[PDB]
């Protein structure tokens, strides 16, 4: 790999530098090649992985669903023929949009996950391998799209029942993992019900547990919480 | 309306 | 090219998709090609292309002076030694940087400048090798800055006296080469006093020949002259 | 403060 020459400490912080000046696809392959120093990573280098990704992939997905519009358009009664553009260059984009999620899901393979004992890492892991089977799950329309969706719930349960066994109620590793899950059953499993009830009784154990908590950990907290509220509101 | 909330 | 087995058409199309999508990298890589062909550009097609490169190297730019301030306060007094990384990823996006620049430099003179006959193409392709030579000043330090400065005044110069003579005062094409010969003169050649009589100057007389326009001329060249007046009081 | 502008 191209980051193999350089230092793991350099990497991340490069990373961090890359945060600063906005440049993600930067910053995504700086942690990568801190990943394939083979090394655990910190809570910290965890949250870079995982923002540098997330911001890469965001930006490919807002773009796939832009092309993805007008592709529907073009194909409605009435509409001009403007030939394959359309479509060739909406699978351009899909095609990055999955390299960019095989290679996150690679290197939760090789080896993150195996290598994950603590709850916050292994939850953490575990999310991130459901989010990016969600993403993959958005654009398939094939034969493996149910099993695409299934890797995605299978990833999720795990998280969600370690999360529950190891953590407490206003967990925000726990609390975002049972979001996302929650969107996955209403966007991506058909499951309106089930993520409905999913994000009530995660926001109002969370809810319960608020009392225990500092300051600092309170306001971490609560914001996820107002997330849950937000869809349950748009849901409801 | 507005898009559903993931972190 | 990797561009050269797809249409002019397609290209064209792309680009316009691209844009839609806020793929500005695709979208220029897409114009590339298209300029390649080596037909010449309609007006559309050349503000296509300026567009998407405008946005890749404002991107560039925007980065680069993040980590560039963050080098010069490593260079305070009392900072603590980080080692090489800051310099180091700041080169590296540097050098992106005067790629692109290179790039765009060598369509113009490769050949888009040679062919371009009439005011408004001519103007256009000699203000954007004014626009491509300032971003390169821009990060200039060494030997070669003085040259690049002049080069950037040079196209400037030519496409000003083009414009004079062919142009009316409210040609928005003329009045953004003003705004930014402008902000060369302030910026980049340490000419405050030019600056401001040029954006003045220019504004004046794009003043006195709004009453020739339709409605629409009227808010293409007001929204420009906004821009001059927005500077002046800036500068002022 | 803003950053001045260009086109
Ligand atoms: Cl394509
Ligand atoms: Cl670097
Ligand atoms: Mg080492
Ligand atoms: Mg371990
Ligand atoms: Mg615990
Ligand atoms: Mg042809
Ligand atoms: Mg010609
Ligand atoms: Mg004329």
């Amino acid at each position: 790999g191209a980051m193999g020459s350089m230092e793991r400490a350099s990497l991340i912080q490069k990373a961090k530098l890359a945060e600063q000046a906005e440049r993600y696809e930067d910053m995504a392959a700086f942690m990568k090649g801190a990943v394939e120093k083979g090394e655990e990573l910190s809570c910290e280098e965890r949250n870079l992985l995982s923002v540098a990704y997330k911001n890469v992939v965001g930006g490919q997905r807002a773009a796939w669903r832009v092309l993805s519009s007008i592709e529907q358009k073009s194909n409605e009664e009435g509409s001009e023929e403007k030939g394959p553009e359309v479509r060739e260059y909406r699978e351009k984009v899909e095609t990055e949009l999955q390299g960019v999620c095989d290679t996150v899901l690679g290197l939760l393979d090789s080896h993150l996950i195996k290598e994950a004992g603590d709850a916050e890492s292994r939850v953490f892991y575990l999310k991130m391998k459901g989010d990016y089977y969600r993403y993959l799950a958005e654009v398939a329309t094939g034969d493996d799209k149910k099993r695409i969706i299934d890797s995605a719930r299978s990833a999720y349960q795990e998280a969600m029942d370690i999360s529950k066994k190891e953590m407490p109620p206003t967990n925000p590793i726990r609390l975002g993992l049972a979001l996302n899950f929650s969107v996955f059953h209403y966007e991506i499993a058909n499951s309106p019900e089930e993520a409905i009830s999913l994000a009530k009784t995660t926001f109002d154990e969370a809810m319960a547990d608020l009392h225990t908590l500092s300051e600092d950990s309170y306001k971490d907290s609560t914001l996820i919480m107002q997330l849950l509220r937000d869809n349950l509101t748009l849901w409801t | 309306w507005q898009w559903r909330k993931s972190l």
